RNA sequence: CGGCCCCCUGGACGAAGACUGACGCUCAGGUGCGAAAGCGUGGGGAGCAAACAGGAUUAGAUACCCUGGUAGUCCACGCCGUAAACGAUGUCGACUUGGAGGUUGUGCCCUUGAGGCGUGGCUUCCGGAGCUAACGCGUUAAGUCGACCGCCUGGGGAGUAC
């Protein structure tokens, strides 16, 4: 798709880089890029901020 | 002016105060010229963990061209009023008129 | 900062008979042009080519015989730090006379043994062998 | 840093010919209301050393940009240097 | 006295040298490899293994162009990696 | 790392998968490595050693083994 | 006799290696590189070939021990052939390291060598206890595999046409140490420094391999019929 | 220098051009920045923890191990001005075979999809010539050269005394 820039917003894409536990997969695992890798990171941090996403596994 | 983007959530029970909420924040952007490129309640919501032990917050986010100082102004408005329990300003270069992911 | 253009281009020609460079080519200058023409006289390089009109750039052709580098070594002498003047009886002679030393007199850039026969001296570019 | 309008208007103003962005008054103007922008800045930021350390590189380059000035043409520099205001 | 002519016109004769396969005389026969020549840098001694049948005795003897797969050239010594795969698609 | 037992499946089986979810997960090692505190320069020097040992190791066994064995 | 340039082209002496395994002395002999594998430059390759296949020629015509040094197991077979055809000298096994540098040491080797060959098949005496045959089958079989072909030589060779200059790089710095010509064919991965008659072409390839052999041997054959 | 967000702000890099026209490089004295520990005044103090206490170990154990634990570590503003402050490698400029990578630009090409061919910048490893006492460095030089500065002249005494 080429997008210009991963949306924190866009969920299901950020649901399929982080883990069952919540925590951010490696770029090796993912095989992302890394200026990809670092802007899906701060993505998925901002989600998590806005409880889009959460901190970690634990009870809810 | 900055090209903003404005995410708030609120209490679930001031759910029926929210559209007079947007209203108030639109108004006082426009007093002050400023734009609102896009404007969505997404509306009751599950939180992905519980803040202030309390679930199902009611989402609002709104991509605006404003001057800093109003933004300012409105950050001070979020933070004091206790209906809203979260919001996040952040700036943004191109204004992204366009539908948010999840109404898509 | 460059500092040095002709001690520069002495470098280049080094190197590229280190490397078997057929031509080895710089920012030409009239100090670097008559330097050039006194070393194809001697027969140290086969030939020199400046080229361009705004900023022209002297090419030399470098000389191969065996295998090996014609120039054998070349050695600056004067030098912005410490400049050399010597007299017509006193102008060194490069490998006991075969090599030759580059002397700027006052009738132009000539090598060490023209320099001697006229009876002038000046300042010693520098020592090729 | 400089907002590109003021840029324009300091290269209008004292530039010879509306393009020519690199005239040396130009130059020295546009470092003189650099670094009077700053000034602002670093009054209330007393601690932004990294950022005074670029105030100070532009400071040094209009000192040297000057002496250039003064020993070129020296009418070109006392007219900016009474146009701009600055010590010596 | 011309080399870009005959090397183009022999590169004419390829026909996919990259990635996929072209087809080969085979050199030699051994037990579980077979050597197929190639053209490219050298010769494919590629294994036997993939052309077992079910009665154990091999259905490749000498002198058959078969569809090797000639790709992966230049691995130091020779070129092999697979003979089987236009023959099973 | 949440597990639920499902319907019909042994014990055992389920023991296994929660080893298998808890060592994706690396939390032993996390709190293994979080016992004592480890100081900044210890922990540079431990990458370091890392990198250069798997860079090393693997030079010689890409490179290293094309060569008559026995 | 010279090579042509269809047959040549014919036999794959054109490719070289991959970009990454060249030596940049052999940057010059290069033409092109298509699809991350070298093509060497025949019209420089084909006059370098004739002069060495001339100078072959002329060593032969003077009665020159040539030694075919190749010890790639493609081409192993193909130079003992070639030896043979042309009745000169061959390493198509592991080079001995210093062969040629200690002949004296070799020599014994070869002398001891022939002593067992001549017992083993001309003395057919057969009693030996059982153990010392197979014993000393394996120990001629190894010494006639490794200097089968130098066993003939009886002292050092005149000149030495080498398979890879990277694979046999032993012989020829051995042939440099005690000044021998050198014949070698040389890939783009090899170093040319060593060589004095270096051949540009695909060491590798079994077609371009027979060729050059074919190409020596028949130079040989000429020079030695005169 | 490491969560996320906002406000102020410095540098680097690419692209095309346009402009000034040697305005440059280095720099003794001088000036500024300068980890941690340490000092001053006022806050803060969960965790860790010099000193200190007790328990172990031991011939002893003013240590290592254990339980505690105050300065400190944290914040504001001053001072100090040193480290194996290391790449034990001064700054600036030019030239000299290569390979595999990483990061961030950028031009064209059918982007047959993450591609193909260039062209930069910074960066890790391997390695050639050359250099080196050797170890090794090797286009980011410890290679070939030019400019300026700092420094060395046997070990100790001593970076000590005045
Ligand atoms: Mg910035
Ligand atoms: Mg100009
Ligand atoms: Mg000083
Ligand atoms: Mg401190
Ligand atoms: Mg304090
Ligand atoms: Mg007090
Ligand atoms: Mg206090
Ligand atoms: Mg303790
Ligand atoms: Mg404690
Ligand atoms: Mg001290
Ligand atoms: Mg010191
Ligand atoms: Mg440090
Ligand atoms: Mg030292
Ligand atoms: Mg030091
Ligand atoms: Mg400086
Ligand atoms: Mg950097
Ligand atoms: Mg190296
Ligand atoms: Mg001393
Ligand atoms: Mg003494
Ligand atoms: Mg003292």
């Amino acid at each position: 798709e080429g997008v210009q820039e991963i949306d924190y917003k866009d969920i299901a894409t950020l649901k399929n880089y982080i883990t069952e536990s919540g925590k951010i997969v490696p770029s090796r695992i993912t095989g992302t890029r890394a200026k990809y890798q670092r802007q899906l990171a701060r993505a998925i941090k901002r989600a998590r901020y806005l409880s889009l996403l959460p901190y970690t596994d634990r009870h809810q | 002016m900055r090209h903003y983007e404005i995410v708030f959530m609120v209490h679930p029970d001031q759910s029926e105060q929210v559209p007079g909420m947007i209203e108030r924040y639109t108004a006082a952007i426009t007093g002050a010229e400023g734009k609102i490129h896009r404007l969505e309640d997404w509306g009751r919501r599950q939180l992905a963990y519980p803040i202030n032990k309390l679930h199902k917050a009611h989402y609002v986010l709104m991509n605006v061209e404003a001057p800093q100082e109003v933004i300012d102004e409105l950050e001070t408005t979020f933070r004091f009023n206790d209906a809203v329990i979260r919001s996040m300003v952040m700036r943004t270069k191109h204004a992204v008129t366009e539908a948010s992911p999840m109404v898509k | 900062s460059m500092q040095d253009p002709i001690a520069d281009m002495l470098t280049r020609i080094r190197n590229g008979q280190a490397a078997n460079k057929a031509a080895v080519t710089m920012p030409s200058s009239k100090l670097k042009v008559a330097i050039a023409n006194v070393l194809k006289e001697e027969g140290f390089i086969e030939d020199f080519k400046v080229e361009g009109d705004t900023k022209p750039e002297l090419e030399l052709t470098l000389k191969y015989f065996q295998g090996k580098a014609v120039v054998e070594s070349i050695q600056r002498v004067s030098r912005p730090g410490l400049r050399i003047y010597k007299r017509k009886d006193e102008l060194p002679k490069v490998m006991a006379g075969l090599g030759i030393a580059v002397v700027s007199t006052s009738k132009g850039v000539m090598t060490d043994r023209a320099a001697r026969q006229a009876g002038l001296g000046g300042e010693i570019i520098c020592y090729v062998a | 840093s400089l907002s590109t309008e003021a840029t324009a208007k300091i290269v209008s103003e004292f530039g010879r010919d509306a393009n020519d962005t690199g005239s040396t008054e130009v130059q020295v103007a546009l470092l003189t209301a650099q670094i009077n922008h700053l000034q602002g800045h670093f009054a209330e930021h007393k601690k932004d050393h990294h950022s005074r350390r670029g105030l100070l590189r532009m400071v040094s380059q209009r000192r040297k940009l000057l002496d250039y000035l003064k020993r070129k043409d020296v009418a070109r520099y006392t007219q900016l240097i009474e146009r701009l205001g600055l010590r010596r | 006295e011309s080399f870009a002519q005959l090397f183009e016109e022999s590169l004419k004769e390829i026909e996919t040298r990259p990635g996929s396969i072209v087809r080969g005389v085979v050199v030699a026969i051994d037990k579980d490899v077979v050597l197929v020549d190639a053209g490219l840098k050298s010769e494919s001694a590629i294994p036997a293994e993939q052309f077992k049948n079910a009665q154990g005795e091999l259905e490749i003897q000498v002198g058959d162009e078969v569809d090797v797969a000639l790709d992966a050239v230049e691995d130091g010594f020779g070129e092999t990696l697979l003979s089987r795969e236009k023959a099973k698609r | 790392p949440v597990i639920k037992v499902r319907e019909n499946e042994p014990f055992d089986v389920a023991l296994r998968r929660f080893k298998r979810s808890c060592e994706k997960a690396g939390v032993l090692a996390e709190v293994r490595r979080r016992e004592f505190y480890e100081k900044p320069t210890t922990e540079r020097k431990r990458a370091k050693a890392s990198a250069v040992k798997r860079h090393a190791k693997k030079l010689a066994r890409e490179n290293a083994r094309r060569t008559r064995l026995y | 006799a010279t090579v042509s340039m269809r047959d040549m082209l014919k036999a794959g002496v054109h490719f070289g290696h991959q970009t990454r395994y060249w030596n940049p002395k052999m940057k010059p002999f290069i033409f092109g590189a298509r699809n991350k594998v070298h093509i060497i430059n025949l019209e420089k390759t084909v006059p370098m070939f004739n002069e060495a296949l001339a100078e072959l020629n002329k060593i032969a015509s003077r009665k020159g021990k040539i030694l075919f040094v190749g010890t790639k197991r493609a081409a192993s077979e193909a130079v003992k052939d070639a030896a043979l055809s042309c009745d000169q000298f061959f390493v198509n096994h592991r080079w001995l390291g210093g062969m040629l540098t200690n002949w004296k040491t070799v020599r014994q080797s070869i002398k001891r060598l022939k002593d067992l060959e001549t017992q083993s098949q001309d003395g057919t005496f057969d009693k030996l206890t059982k153990k010392e045959a197979l014993m000393r089958t394996r120990e001629l079989e190894k010494l006639e595999n490794s200097l089968g072909g130098i066993k003939d030589m009886g002292g050092l060779p005149d000149a030495l046409f080498v398979i890879d200059a990277d694979h046999e790089h032993i012989a020829i710095k051995e042939a440099n140490n005690l000044g021998i010509p050198v014949f070698a064919i040389v890939d783009t991965n090899s170093d040319p420094d060593g060589v004095d008659f270096v051949i540009p072409g695909n060491d590798d390839a079994i077609r371009a391999v027979t060729l050059y052999l074919g190409a020596v041997a028949a130079t040989v054959r000429e020079g030695r019929s005169q």
